[PDB]
Parts: structure tokens; sequence; C-alpha cells
């Protein structure tokens, strides 16, 4: 609708569109599962890239941005499928880039003491911690222009965050199905560059592929230019 | 920038000159200037190469002719000098690159003409095909000297709207008043030197927002053409 | 045709700076540009618009400007007999760097007058009658 009463008479605090504040509360960015025994699981680890991308909505905010730097926070809510905790041991181990990445669940990967690991019990309150800012270059970059050497352009590898191998302790298998919400917090925001925000449907994680088919209008449409 | 009433000049730099009208309205990209690279580890046992030879001067990209269904046309640099002057080889033969620049693009009408053309600049210009995977091909990725044309100017073949672009060191080219621009654009990286021939620090866009339109019988062509000068053009050999 | 040209006739050497002008005639309400460019003694004459924009130039947009000076820096000419010029001299070109616009009304066929003369520095020596009467 459109009721036009209650006006606000009092500005409000710049504070709000602060980059800081605009880029700041945790979010769900993945959700792991290593169910028993299924399709994926008769292994007993995990590896997930450190992917900023996964989700749409935080991914429209950054690409805002051509050049963005800053500091992270990783929480981990661990629960089985359902929603019970278990007295279950847990070891995630965080592969930084240009790091040998497990591949087995008992690679000697997880004894490398420069890939640092984080133990807790699932009865323990949620693990939680901060990786700085690993690229080699000044910031990291949603857009580059260029090759890095064509099926490998636009691709910028001075981006990769690394990786997080998780998996349950012990030389046995885990008796439970595990299902964990991984949650990522931006600290110290820095943005450079401003350009147009998206308004076609994302295709690809890597690219700014759109359905060229089917281009959208970013506003919507009416009859005449007088009707309102 | 530069439009009718405005005393004509001669702006000369090295074995060249080009007779533009004297404005006082450049765009300046994001409120800077082009300068020197700032001490950096890599040109301390290897300083930096500036040629002000031949590289410091200014080059006129062959016009392009507008007409009432144009959709716009494109440039990467360094790209389009890449095979262009001393600005090529000297670029090719010395690894590292750093340059900043000053953009120049001008139409040339009848007071009987209309149309309007927005100019940009925008830094990292990736571009999306219609799609299923498939990065664009390399032939209009780094189109060049000659420059690509836009195939859906509304999204900027970039899955972007071309109505929120002034939101980038834009110019306006309204026949009906002015009939040229003019663009300071300084070097952007997250590294001091990238490059010449891989990454293409930004692309400049030239798209008609408002069609071309004159009554038949009259030059049915306007030309756009596009004159280029590196400021302070540094280059790392290494060696 | 020139006064120059002529005058030249009269000597064996000479050498110094030249200056060529070209002045455009259509009418005010047309615009375009063109290329002038100097090929210097010796050099290759300009394969096309793009391969003369890298050498020396000027940008001629007589939509501001009705006339304009192209300057050469140096010539020189030591005339010896065997008839054969031992004649320093570039070449210049006139490329259409844009096409020529006008509007309804407008003539669309224009002129341009050449012009040349030597400048300050431009000298003359050894006298001999010339070949240009019968």
């Amino acid at each position: 609708n459109l009721i036009e009463t209650r006006c606000v008479l009092n500005h409000h605090s710049t504070q709000e569109t602060a980059i800081g504040n605009f880029f700041s509360r945790a979010g769900l960015v993945s959700i792991i599962t290593m169910p028993t025994t299924g399709t994926q699981n008769t292994d007993g680890y995990v590896n997930w890239d450190i992917d900023l991308m996964g989700y749409a909505q935080l991914r429209r905010k950054c690409e805002l941005f051509t050049y963005m730097r800053f500091d992270a926070e990783f929480t981990f809510v661990v629960a089985k499928p359902n929603g019970e905790l278990v007295p279950q041991l847990l070891q995630y181990m965080y592969v930084p880039p240009g790091a040998p990445k497990p591949t087995s669940r008992d690679s000697f990967a997880w004894q490398t003491a420069t890939n640092p690991s984080v133990f807790v019990k699932m009865t323990d309150p949620p693990a939680q911690v901060s990786v700085p800012f690993m690229s080699p270059a000044s910031a990291y970059q949603w857009f580059y222009d260029g090759y890095p050497t064509d099926l490998d352009y636009g691709q910028c590898p001075n981006n990769m965050m690394g990786t997080f191998s998780i998996r349950t302790v012990g030389i046995e298998k885990s008796p439970h199905s595990i299902t964990l919400r991984v949650y990522m917090r931006i600290k110290h925001v820095r943005a450079w560059i401003p350009r147009p925000l998206r308004n076609q449907p994302y295709l690809f994680k890597t690219n700014p592929n759109y359905k060229g088919n089917d281009i959208k209008c970013t506003s919507t449409s009416r009859d005449k230019i007088t009707t309102l | 920038a530069c439009g009718y009433s405005d005393r004509v000049a001669q702006l000369t730099i090295g074995n060249s000159t080009i007779t533009t009208q004297e404005a006082a309205n450049i765009v300046i990209a994001y409120g800077e200037w082009p300068e020197y690279c700032p001490d950096t580890d890599a040109t301390a046992v290897d300083k930096p190469t500036r040629p002000d030879v031949s590289v410091n001067r200014f080059f006129t990209l062959d016009t392009k002719s507008w007409a009432k269904d144009s959709k716009g046309w494109y440039w990467k640099f360094p790209d389009v000098l890449t095979e262009v002057g001393v600005f090529g080889q000297n670029a090719q033969f010395h690894y590292l690159y750093r340059s900043g620049f000053c953009v120049h693009v001008q139409c040339n009408a009848s007071k009987f003409h209309q149309g309007a053309l927005l100019v940009a600049v925008l830094p990292e210009y990736v571009l999306g095909t219609i799609a299923e995977n498939s990065h664009p091909p390399y032939a209009t990725t780094q189109p060049g000297q000659v420059g690509a044309v836009l195939t859906h100017p509304y999204v900027l073949d970039a899955g972007i709207p071309l109505s929120q672009l002034t939101v980038c060191p834009h110019q306006w080219i309204n026949l009906r008043t002015n009939n040229c621009a003019t663009i300071i654009v300084p070097y952007m990286n997250t590294v001091p030197f990238d490059s010449a021939l891989n990454h293409c620090n930004f692309g400049l866009l030239v798209i008609p927002v408002v069609p071309l339109d004159f009554n038949t019988g009259a030059t049915s062509e306007i030309p756009i053409t596009v004159t280029i000068a590196p400021m302070c053009a540094e280059f790392a050999g290494l060696r | 045709s020139t006064i120059l040209g002529q005058l030249c006739r009269y000597y064996t050497q000479w050498s110094g700076s030249l200056e060529v002008t070209f002045m455009f005639a259509g009418s005010f309400m047309a615009t375009g540009k063109m290329l002038i460019a100097y090929t210097p003694p010796g050099g290759n004459v300009p394969a096309d618009r793009i391969t003369a924009m890298l050498g020396t130039h000027v940008i001629w947009d007589f939509g501001l400007q009705s006339s304009v000076t192209l300057v050469v820096p140096w010539i020189s000419n030591t005339h010896y007999r065997a008839y054969f010029d031992y004649y320093t001299t570039g070449i210049i070109t006139i490329w259409y760097q844009t096409n020529y616009v006008v509007p309804i009304g407008a003539p669309t066929t224009a002129y341009i007058v050449a012009l040349a003369a030597a400048q300050d520095n431009f000298t003359m020596k050894l006298c001999k009658d010339t070949e240009d009467i019968e």
C-alpha cells in the first residue's frame, strides 16, 4: 500500500549506512552434513573451501565494490540432524592456501602442525575463530578483467581464503550423524570503487553470466507514463 | 566538458597535436591525479622504466561511425594500445606495467542532429555470455584498438544495469550542448605493478543513452573520435 | 606555382624550414577532422591512417579552426648533374580522420587551399639562370 501518514521529522544516524555496519552481523555461509552412511560419508571427513559467493544475498552486497579487505570470524554450530547434542569429540583443521588438503579420513594432512586445528566436544559451546587477510595482494577483488596465465578468464587466485577440514576424532568412525552450520562475520571492513548493483539472476559462482534470452527490467512496468 | 562557446585550443605533446577546445570541465576519476608509484621493494633493486620518449603523446584511435541503431562500444586498457606504437613494445618487453590516463572523447555533428552519449570508465570490466558455462572469447574480452560493440547495453553485457553506471567516473555528451568529454584516470590495482598483457585495469564505455536522430538528407553517421594520453607511465623490467 | 618554388630555380643549394598551411572553405555548417601527417626524409610513406598517427602529425578539426599550419622542420638541396637532386625532403599526407559531416542544406563537397613559404631560417646560395622560360 501507501498510507501517507506518520512523517519522520528527525534525521537518522549516519552510522547505520556506514560500510562497517552494512557488512557486520554473523551469517550462515555453509551447511555441512556428515551422516553415518549413505552417499558421501563412508569417509568421515569434509573439506570446505572458504567460499563467500555461497549465498547470493551476501554476494550481491559485496559485488557493490570492486576491491575489499577484511578479517573474518567463524563460529561452528554443531548438533545431530535433529537438533540433539551428544558427547562426540570433533576436530576442525584450517588448511591454509597452498597447503595440502586431507584426502582420506586419516591423511597425514590431519597431523601437520602448520595446519592449525581446533578441538571441541559437541556438548561444548560453539567453537569460534578469527581468520585474517590471507590475500597476497593488498585486497580481495570480486572482479579480475584479466587472465592468470580462455577458461581461466576473470579467475583471480589471489583471493583463495583457505579450507576447513571437519571430521570426528577417533580411529573408528563416529556412530552419530552430524550437521554443522557455519557462520561467518566480517571484521575491519574497507571498500574501494563502488560499482552498479546486480539486476540479473546469478548463474555461476565464478562469473557474471546472465540468461541473455530472458533479460529482466530493473523496475516494474506500468500502462501509461501518466497512470500513477 | 567541452562544448559550444569555448576558445579553441591546440594541445601539443611530442610529435602530435590535436585542435581541441579549452573547456575547464574535465572529469577527474575518483578525485585523484595520476602520479609515480610509491616505493615498493620490487623497484628498489630494479628501478622503474619511465619512457617519456614516444610513449607520452596523443594517440588517436580510428574514428567510429554512429548510426541511429548503434548499441555502444568499449575498449580495454591497457590492451587497446598494447599493439600500438612504442607503448606496445615497451609494455611487452617489460614484465610489469603501471600508468594513468587522459582520455578524450569527441563527436562532430551539425546543430540539426541530436543524441546523448554516456562516457564512463569501469575498473575490472569483466563480461559474461548469454549461457550453460562458457567464459567470453579472447577477441571480445581484450578487443584491442578497434574495440568491441555492446550486444545488450541495458545490462552492459555484464548482468548489471546501465541505469546505474553513473556511480562511476562518467561524462555526458549531449550534442544539443557540449560535444566532447575528458577523463583523468589514476592507476587502480591491488598491487603497484601488474601484467600489461594479462590484466586490464579498466574498461572505457561510450553508450548512446539517447539514440542518434536527424532528418534524412543530413549526414547519417556521426563520428566519435577518441584520443588517449598516458600519464606517468612506468614499466618494471626486473633485469 | 609558389613564389618560393620558383625562386629556388634561380639558385643551386638551399635549406631551412617551411610552413605549409591549409585553409578549409566549406560551409560554416559542416564539421569533421582531418589528419595531417609529416613523413620525414628517408621515411616510409604512411601505410594507412593508423600507421601515420604514430608519426609526426596534427588532427585538424576544421569545425573549430578554418585554418591550420604545419611546419616542415628541415629540408636540403644540393644540386648536381649527370640532373639529380640531393634533396633531403619529407612527405605530407592528408587523411580523413572522421567522415565529412554536414546538415541538410549545405554542400556535400568542400575545398581546401594549401599554401607554403620559407621560415626565417631558410637560405639560398649560388645563382643560376632558370629553365622556366624558352
